[PDB]
RNA sequence: CCGGGCACUCUAACGGGACUGCCCGCGAAAGCGGGAGGAAGGAGGGGACGACGUCUGGUCAGCAUGGCCCUUACGGCCUGGGCGACACACGUGCUACAAUGCCCACUACAAAGCGAUGCCACCCGGCAACGGGGAGCUAAUCGCAAAAAGGUGGGCCCAGUUCGGAUUGGGGUCUGCAACCCGACCCCAUGAAGCCGGAAUCGCUAGUAAUCGCGGAUCAGCCAUGCCGCGGUGAAUACG
RNA sequence: CGCGGGGUGGAGCAGCCUGGUAGCUCGUCGGGCUCAUAACCCGAAGGUCGUCGGUUCAAAUCCGGCCCCCGCAACCA
RNA sequence: CAAGGAGGUAAAAAUGACAU
């Protein structure tokens, strides 16, 4: 097969970055490690929110962090916890301006990371994968999508024989640059191994 | 020898020449770029992710 | 004689300088 | 499968002469892409022609090429695991190329010491019809001569 | 008598009893086979049904191949009461 | 002119003719004729006998050369005879002295290939 | 270099620019051939981009991970050794066998990149590697760098030779806690094989092949002749 | 045991008579070709001449003694 | 213009591989 990451393939035109800060040497290395440890720490105790993105911006001790979520149900009104020390526990190895925002991803059926994550949950629920793929695609296609494509590969339904389940409706042109194609991926942990879920969501451009 | 080996890579005492680079995301000792502090493998992963500020595909 | 260490040409190829190739002027 | 008939490459005319031929000769002299040393050698040899003979090198060189031109050459062709050698005619393009190539090669075959004197002499010998290249030309025509049997296979 | 190894794991299992070069469940299996190839005074002794013995073809001519388990083979050259180049390899 | 142990080089530049002695090379060559004060580009063909005498007297003395220093060099290798080091054993086995690659190459000390086959 | 100016060159940011749109001819169309049109053309030249799938391909030694096994040890620390071993065989290369060549001196002309826990101008010691000083540079400012092939002058004169540089002795330098096993340079002396390659076998169709030097990554140093890039000069031929 | 012939690289054969050179095919070893094996192509190595003595400056060779191998002969009673 | 019915046919080149 061999195909390039549809995110990296854009980056410049279509699909901007995810960590937008500028530094020269002697700083880039340290600030990138911290940046990645933020992404690592957030992903853990915020998965129940199901986060589509983790945007990060900086400006000398400013560190802004925008968490996109389908349902920000785990924020609960100011002093109702789930934010207070939670956005303050970041500065236990940072000590800088931990400005943590929360975004409301409107339609989760149009967010590739969320789609793949919903599918990967279902694999671990011991669902029928082929039927799960079909539904998720139509579900994405039901919410106004111009094209969709989900891919689960390896060890399907347990059973000693790595497979690859494939389904895709509408239009998904990966080669085109003016594409606006959202890509998501998820690890499904099973008692019989590990399988990967790709999810492609496409909308118009020009 | 992998866990106790990514220990030494950060421990760095006893003679200055015994200290060496080591990917942080992984534990790779080879092809470790000083600029990112990452191996060539990890660097490619994150560059496609978009989590590498400014880092962009090279076409010319 | 790109491999002879006693020529301006071999000293180029090797990179290093010396008596058979002074550091200019 | 040569869909395009590969158009004939055209050159830049030289200095002082304007030849549409001499530059092609200088090119064959050229090794490693040093046209400076190549052109110099030819013009050097041109100065050498003036000495041993009171002739303008533009004709001495011209006639030499004309004398080292293969009228017909031998071509290995079809049927029998490519067993035959049909003697074919030579295109003006190919006579051109062979003349200059054989000249330079025969020129560097000579026992002389300087590249210029080899070129000059081989040209003077070839202008007369004596050069080692003329040997090569006459040799290639012998082969083409001895194969008139199945020449009617032609093509 | 086994006289030379090509596979390091095989070498260690027979010499020092080092089992960390072979599969853990094939330890006893590989052992009984190696001892058989060691005691064998002729290729005819390495002929028990459970070995599926046969000489290889092509560039591997001169070699033999008894079956350990599944697609796994112990290949060697038997000559004058001795086996040489004991290898453990894919089928 | 029988300068040191040799005489051979005739009509061929004294700075070059000198080279034809085990002990002279190229640096000691011009160094010897600038210190003796003789024109390097001379004929070597038995020129001014005086220049030849001075040259001979300086060159043949000063530093060790020819058969004498060959003996010293061979004796420096004989140093690692006795119960010598590792470097001696490399002179013993006939293998390269400076620890290089011997898996291939090293033909200049090993000699031409012998081919075992098996 | 200053005054001053920024039209040239350049720098980098958006644009304009051909779409065979226009002419002749062919055709039913698509299109093809040819011609002024211009820097450019009938996808202008190169990149990035790799369908459904195939190879039980590769990869548990980057990483994640099912299963098996090891736990005073198949884990952990250390000093030393080893990955560098050599009677041999193959691959990818580098350097050559020379005179369109070698050496020495002088003198020009690039691009693309890298550096203030470094690049290190200019002096001073030193045959030199390099050491002492020490200015400028968070760098289209200062430095790495003089590009090299080229040109001019001079010398060798075709002989294993001023070709060729292996191998080995001796003397040194630099990094490093330390370079015996195994570091790179420098200087003196040695100067080997090779005089152009059997059967076979490879690359490249225009800035191309060939040839010439330059930069970077990793990097204390370096076994780099490798890899990824940069430009200099610049062929031959394609009937089929 | 009576005559004749014969022992030479791994195999099969020359060379001996006209003493000073041991050569041929196959095989073996290296390298190619092929995905690979064969075929094929290039290039190598390899022989106390059965053995013990003698003659000779010199012995595979010429002369004796044994030692095997093969072939003829062994008739008249 | 447009073809049917007739006839001389490549070479020298063998083999198959390791659980269904
Ligand atoms: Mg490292
Ligand atoms: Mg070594
Ligand atoms: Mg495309
Ligand atoms: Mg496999
Ligand atoms: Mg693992
Ligand atoms: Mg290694
Ligand atoms: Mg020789
Ligand atoms: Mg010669
Ligand atoms: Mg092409
Ligand atoms: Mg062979
Ligand atoms: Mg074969
Ligand atoms: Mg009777
Ligand atoms: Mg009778
Ligand atoms: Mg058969
Ligand atoms: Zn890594």
């Amino acid at each position: 097969g061999n195909k390039i990451h549809p995110i990296g393939f854009r980056l410049g035109i279509t699909r901007d970055w995810e960590s937008r800060w500028y530094a020269g040497k002697k700083q880039y290395r340290h600030l990138l490690l911290e940046d990645q440890r933020i992404r690592g720490l957030l992903e853990k105790e915020l998965y129940s929110a199901g986060l589509a993105r983790v945007d990060i911006e900086r400006a000398a001790d400013n560190v802004a962090v925008t968490v996109h979520v389908a349902k920000p149900g785990v924020v609960i009104g100011r002093g109702g916890e789930r934010i207070r020390v939670l956005r303050e526990e970041l500065a236990k190895l940072t000590g800088k301006n931990v400005a943590l925002n929360v975004q409301e991803v409107q339609n989760p059926n149009l967010s590739a990371p969320l789609v793949a994550q919903r599918v990967a949950e279902q694999i671990e629920r011991r669902f029928a994968v082929r039927r799960a793929i079909k539904q998720a695609v139509q579900r994405v296609m039901e919410s106004g999508a111009k094209g969709a494509k989900v891919i689960v590969s390896g060890r399907i339904g347990g059973a000693e024989q790595a497979r690859t389940e494939w389904a895709a409706q509408g239009r998904v042109p990966l080669h085109t640059l003016r594409a606006n194609i959202d890509y998501g991926f998820a690890l499904a942990r099973t008692t019989y191994g590990v399988l990967g879920v790709k999810a492609y969501i496409f909308l118009g451009e020009v | 020898a992998r866990k106790a080996l990514i220990e030494k890579a950060k421990r760095t005492p006893k003679f200055k020449v015994r200290a060496y680079t080591r990917c942080v995301r992984c534990g790779r000792a080879r092809s470790v770029y000083r600029f990112f502090g990452l191996c060539r493998i990890c660097l490619r992963e994150l560059a496609h992710k978009g989590q590498l500020p400014g880092v962009r595909k090279a076409s010319w | 004689g790109k491999g002879d260490r006693r020529t301006r040409r071999g000293k180029i190829w090797r990179g290093t300088y010396g008596k058979y190739r002074p550091r200019k002027k | 499968a040569r869909r395009r008939r590969a158009e004939v490459r055209q050159l830049q005319p030289d200095l002082v002469y304007g030849d549409v031929l001499v530059t092609a000769f200088i090119n064959k002299i050229m090794r490693d892409g040093k046209k400076n040393l190549a052109a110099r050698i030819f013009y050097d040899a041109c100065k050498i022609i003036q000495e041993k003979t009171g002739q303008e090198p533009l004709k001495v060189f011209k006639q030499a090429v004309e004398n080292v031109k293969p009228r017909m050459e031998v071509r290995s062709r079809r049927v029998g695991g490519a067993n035959y050698q049909v003697p074919m005619e030579v295109s003006p393009r190919r006579q051109q190329s062979l003349a200059l190539r054989w000249l330079v090669q025969a020129a560097n075959q000579r026992p002389e010491r300087r590249a210029a004197v080899r070129i000059a002499h081989e040209l003077m010998d070839a202008a007369e019809g004596k050069g080692g290249a003329v040997k090569k030309k006459e040799d290639v025509e012998r082969m083409a001569e001895a194969n008139r049997a199945y020449a009617h296979y032609r093509w | 008598g086994i006289k030379s190894f090509k596979h390091k794991g095989l070498k260690l299992l027979f010499e020092k009893g080092v089992t960390s070069g072979v599969p853990a469940q094939d330890v006893d299996r590989i052992n009984d086979r190696l001892q058989a190839i060691d005691t064998a005074t002729e290729i005819g002794e390495l002929n028990r049904q459970i070995y599926k013995l046969h000489p290889l073809k092509g560039d591997r001519e001169g070699y033999w191949s008894i079956t350990v388990r599944a697609n796994w083979r112990i290949t060697f050259q038997f000559i004058n009461g001795d086996a040489y180049i004991l290898n453990y390899e894919d089928y | 002119a029988r300068i040191a142990g040799v005489e051979i080089p005739r009509n061929k530049r004294v700075d070059v003719a000198l080279t034809y002695i085990y002990g002279i090379g190229k640096a000691r060559a011009k160094e010897a004729l600038e210190k003796t004060g003789i024109n390097p580009a001379t004929r070597v063909k038995d020129l001014t006998e005086a220049e030849v005498v001075r040259l001979r007297e300086y060159v043949e003395n000063t530093w060790k050369l020819e058969g004498e220093l060959r003996a010293e060099v061979a004796a420096n290798i004989k140093r690692l005879m006795d119960i010598g080091c590792y470097r001696g054993l490399r002179h013993r086995r006939g293998l390269p002295v400076r620890g290089q690659r011997t898996r291939t190459n090293a033909r200049t000390r090993k000699g031409p290939r012998k081919t075992v086959a098996g």
